[PDB]
């Protein structure tokens, strides 16, 4: 019964944010926690929620799992509608990629003895940027099976080889002592609409008019900036006429481009004045005494 | 001996710790970005621990950085040169 | 997706970054930088870097591994 | 048995009376100290929590496999306000629905030491609701049993229905200590 | 007051939505109540984490309600151990509006945090408003001689995210959030949302006044006092002084728009010049 390469680990929206928040706050400690969820089948591992284990002391490494903290947190989470078993553990790798070290391999073996399908999720809060989180799910490769000449997992699909392994992970034992499980994200309409409220400006701000004294001064200063930029823009036009195509860009390094700054000033000023004008016009009839 | 176990166990916890690179803060770029220079080495654009004060990290402050991430771990007092330490702790002879 | 690609290339700027000195721009995407480690490297420049700030003797943050100007 | 119990202690103004030596407040503290201790040895997993029956009910301590914390809370309980028995059982029943382990059985211990100022219809319908959730409330009719002997009679009879001694209505006449009659009552048996 | 603004992080919203879903799964619940954890910065609250607590209320009587405060203490020690800088800053409940017993629950919450802030997080995805409505308990000293009571005073709420929390949110909103719309279009959409938000607020007042007129609720005499100030503040845009000033200011911005558009067109002509030169040069060598 070899595990399938098409196995997927599903991380909920709540779970992903908790490890990112816990991992970032614990930078650079390899802060660990337990992933609650359910092994739906031989091909799916759902991570409904996670919770963070405390750090026993100083040291940038994964500490031993505290059994009293785990058991009495699991017991107390069951009271508020979370009767979900532990499907693995997560820990942070603050900036040096997502892989498993020697200590991480030993920690995973503790989970593998209890649950054979335990998943080691590594999250990189430092390398994670907006729209792309550096995450990976790992499960150990048994040395006895692979040494004798057996692949760690069967490949009955194309699903598990869509993500090219990183060289940093391949260096640190990927595909040698552990394998990567493809991570898919479970997002619903409800949670997705709720997250859309982030940075949603209040209705008061839309109709609020900017101070006209500062608006005119900003109008004043930026227009004065184009006065010098236009003077420099004229020089840039003549200079580029008599100037070789190898220096079309090299000569632009270290020297400001009047054309680029003129566009930015025009773009900034056009939205500043149009919005102020439209907001003033809307407020004229919306807030009327008659 | 019960005390022998405590000292032996203390060593095991002490073995898991890793040394930290000693540097010097040059300038704080952002709230979470710092420019530090190694004592004998290059200058790096590093981060800092959230739990740290970030107000005691004035430019020129000696700091300890993580070996891997180079994140600032703590701020240290001005280093006393061992030669200078031997200068102060030199016995005159009760003359 | 262009905005997503622009957003996702910023992970090359993740700390820690070794600090270099901009020496000479060979072309648009490549330049010579002097890392504080004491070695001069011919590396690439991230396309989302303001080339107007690449003045001579300008301190630049380089990738800790590839020394690229990020 | 593996059951979770809540003690509905009473701190009404009538708890200052010396009908029970030395004080009804002090007598009921010994009563809790014995009944709570009894539930501990019946099953080590048994859960005991404290709910005050003042003018407004206040859950001092929820269900816990601890005894000492119950008495420390009872030490700070001072006589104040009037009994509100209607809301006391429901607020105690609400905590029973949110117990540590759902395999535990419902059980509520009420210290009625002030008259229940409600109509018989409301008291009867409360018993039917507790019988729905298989909740057994054990009440000692000490204090003013001369006027509560009828309202509480409908309470236990409706809860116990026609079969099964789920709840008891043991009524101790005033004397040396109501706790001395508790060890002979079916509550502690 | 003691709080100037409450900042609710996206993690709290997801936790509250999940909390309502999991307990709501087993049994139909009017609302679910939890504890808000966060830090304090000047006078702006920074609600950043939350955990669920057992809670139940009888619908018939507001007085009967149970909150497992021993669970509340036990779970705090968990979160304090992991993150010591996150302290109890209030509670939350997912009920669409305030409840009568909320002032009673706050008193139980007040003993752990003296300036407790109740944030109502609506699980239902409202189209216009933010899902969070922060309140604080204050003593409303009436001038009519009625005794002072405990009332909830509204505190402005804002959804803000930590740098790492924002990173995960943009990952989850990667596909649906459309960032191609320019800044100018975004501000106009804000103005449309401002018009919709103001309209909804005005209908709420009109609905309240309609019920007052027909006797459904009595006259508050604080809303009516407030309403007279609202209509008195309505400016007269037909004054000659304001119209001349509006015309004078509008023309001041128009010339700047005209100057920017004038610069834009010729810069566009320069780009067309370069394109035709590049096209002509490319075809000459080929
Ligand atoms: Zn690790």
């Amino acid at each position: 019964p070899a595990v399938d390469t098409a196995e997927q680990v599903y991380i909920s929206s709540l779970a992903l944010l908790k490890m990112l928040k816990h991992g970032r706050a614990g930078v650079p400690m390899e802060v660990m926690g337990l992933m609650l969820g359910e092994f739906v089948d031989d091909y799916t591992v759902r991570v409904i929620d996670v919770f963070a284990m405390p750090q026993s002391g100083t040291g940038v490494s994964v500490e031993a799992v505290d059994p009293v903290f785990q058991a009495k947190m699991l017991d107390m989470l069951k009271q508020t509608g979370r009767p979900e078993m532990v499907v693995g553990w997560y820990h942070s790798h603050p900036g040096f990629g997502c892989w498993l070290s020697g200590v991480d391999i030993n920690t995973q073996q503790s989970f593998e003895a209890l649950s054979e399908r335990a998943v080691a999720v590594v999250v990189d809060p430092i390398q994670s940027v907006k729209g792309k989180v550096v995450i990976d799910a790992f499960r150990l490769i048994n040395a006895n099976m692979m040494v004798l000449g057996h692949e760690p997992r069967q490949t009955t699909s194309n699903l598990g080889h869509l993500n090219k392994p990183s060289i940093q992970a391949l260096i640190h034992g990927l595909n040698r002592h552990y394998y990567s499980i493809t991570i898919n994200y479970r997002k619903n309409e409800l949670e997705q609409k709720m997250l859309l409220n982030l940075h949603k400006k209040s209705w008061m701000e839309g109709l609020t008019l900017q101070d006209y004294s500062e608006h005119c001064k900003h109008n004043e200063s930026v227009v004065k900036e184009m006065l010098e930029l236009a003077k420099n823009y004229n020089k840039a036009v003549e200079e580029e006429d008599k100037m070789t195509p190898e220096q079309l860009a090299i000569k632009n390094v270290g020297k400001q481009d009047p054309k680029r700054h003129l566009e930015e000033h025009v773009d900034v000023l056009m939205t500043s004045n149009i919005v102020q004008c439209l907001a003033a016009m809307l407020d004229t009839v919306v807030f009327k005494l008659i | 001996l019960t005390k022998q176990y405590e000292k032996s166990e203390n060593d095991l916890k002490a073995l898991q710790s890793v040394g930290q690179i000693v540097g010097e803060v040059l300038k704080q770029l952002t709230e979470e970005k710092f420019i530090v220079k190694a004592t004998n080495g290059p200058r790096y654009v590093v981060g800092c621990r959230r739990q740290l004060d970030k107000s005691k990290l004035k430019p020129g402050t000696r700091v300890a950085l993580d070996m891997t991430t180079l994140t600032i771990m703590r701020y240290l007092p001005r280093e006393v040169d061992p030669l200078v330490y031997n200068m102060s702790h030199e016995d005159p002879g009760n003359v | 997706e262009f905005l997503h690609a622009q957003e996702e290339v910023k992970r090359i700027q993740s700390i820690p970054l070794v600090i270099g000195q901009f020496l000479e721009a060979v072309d648009q995407n490549t330049a010579i930088v002097g890392s504080t480690t004491g070695s001069n490297y011919y590396v690439r420049i991230l396309s989302t870097i303001d080339r107007e700030l690449l003045k001579p003797n300008a301190s630049v943050a380089l990738h800790k591994h590839s020394n690229a100007l990020v | 048995v593996l059951e979770s119990t809540m003690v509905c202690v009473d701190n009404s103004e009538y708890m200052r009376n010396g009908d029970f030596l030395p004080t009804r407040l002090q007598a009921q503290q010994d009563a809790v100290n014995i009944v709570c201790h009894s539930k501990t040895r019946s099953n080590p997993e048994n859960n005991v929590g404290l709910i005050t029956l003042a003018n407004d009910c206040e859950v001092l301590t929820t269900l816990t496999p601890d005894t000492g914390r119950i008495l420390s809370k009872l030490h700070t309980v001072q006589p104040k306000g009037k009994i509100t028995f209607c809301t006391g059982i429901r607020v105690a029943h609400l905590a029973l629905k949110h117990r540590q382990g759902k395999n535990h059985k419902m059980r509520i211990i009420a210290f009625v030491g002030s008259p229940v100022e409600d109509n018989e219809k409301d008291l009867v319908k409360l018993a039917k609701r507790l019988k729905k959730e298989k909740v057994n409330v054990d009440i000692i009719n000490f204090g003013e049993e001369e006027v509560n002997t009828e309202k509480l009679t409908a309470f236990v009879n409706t809860l116990n229905g026609k079969d099964g001694t789920g709840s008891h209505l043991v009524t101790v006449p005033p004397g040396p200590s109501l706790a001395d009659a508790l060890i002979s009552s079916p509550i502690l048996a | 007051l003691a709080v100037q603004k409450v900042v609710v992080h996206p993690l709290v919203l997801l936790s509250v939505v999940d909390h309502f879903n999991r307990i709501g799964k087993v049994g139909n619940q009017k609302r679910v109540v939890g504890v808000l954890l966060g830090s304090w910065q000047k006078k702006v609250l920074d609600v950043s984490n939350s955990f669920a607590v057992p809670f139940d209320e009888d619908d018939k009587d507001d007085s009967v309600w149970f909150l497992d405060h021993d669970y509340l203490e036990n779970m705090y020690g968990m979160f304090k151990k992991v993150n010591a800088r996150e302290r109890i800053v209030g509670w939350y409940h997912t009920g669409p509006k305030l409840h009568k017993n909320d002032i009673a629950i706050n008193e139980l919450m007040k003993r752990y945090c003296p300036n407790s802030v109740l944030v109502i997080i609506d699980v239902k995805p409202k189209d216009l408003g933010l899902p969070t409505e922060a309140y604080i308990s204050v003593e409303e000293v009436h001038d009519d001689g009625t005794p002072t009571s405990k009332t909830f005073e509204h505190v402005t709420s804002e959804i803000g995210a930590e740098e790492a929390e924002e990173v995960g949110v943009e990952h989850l909103l990667r596909d649906i959030k459309d960032t191609t719309v320019g800044t100018l279009s975004q501000r106009i959409t804000n103005q449309v949302h401002g018009l919709k938000g103001l309209n909804s607020k005005l209908l709420d007042i009109r609905s309240y006044l309609e019920k007052v007129a027909t006797g459904k609720l009595p006259i508050n005499h604080q809303i009516i006092y407030q309403l007279q100030d609202v209509f008195n503040l309505l400016p007269d845009v037909s004054l000659q002084e304001f119209v001349k000033a509006f015309y004078l200011k509008t023309n001041d911005q128009m010339v700047v728009v005209y100057l920017a558009s004038l610069i834009r067109s010729v810069v566009a002509l320069h780009n067309l010049i370069n394109n035709k030169i590049a096209n002509r040069d490319a075809e000459k060598k080929e």
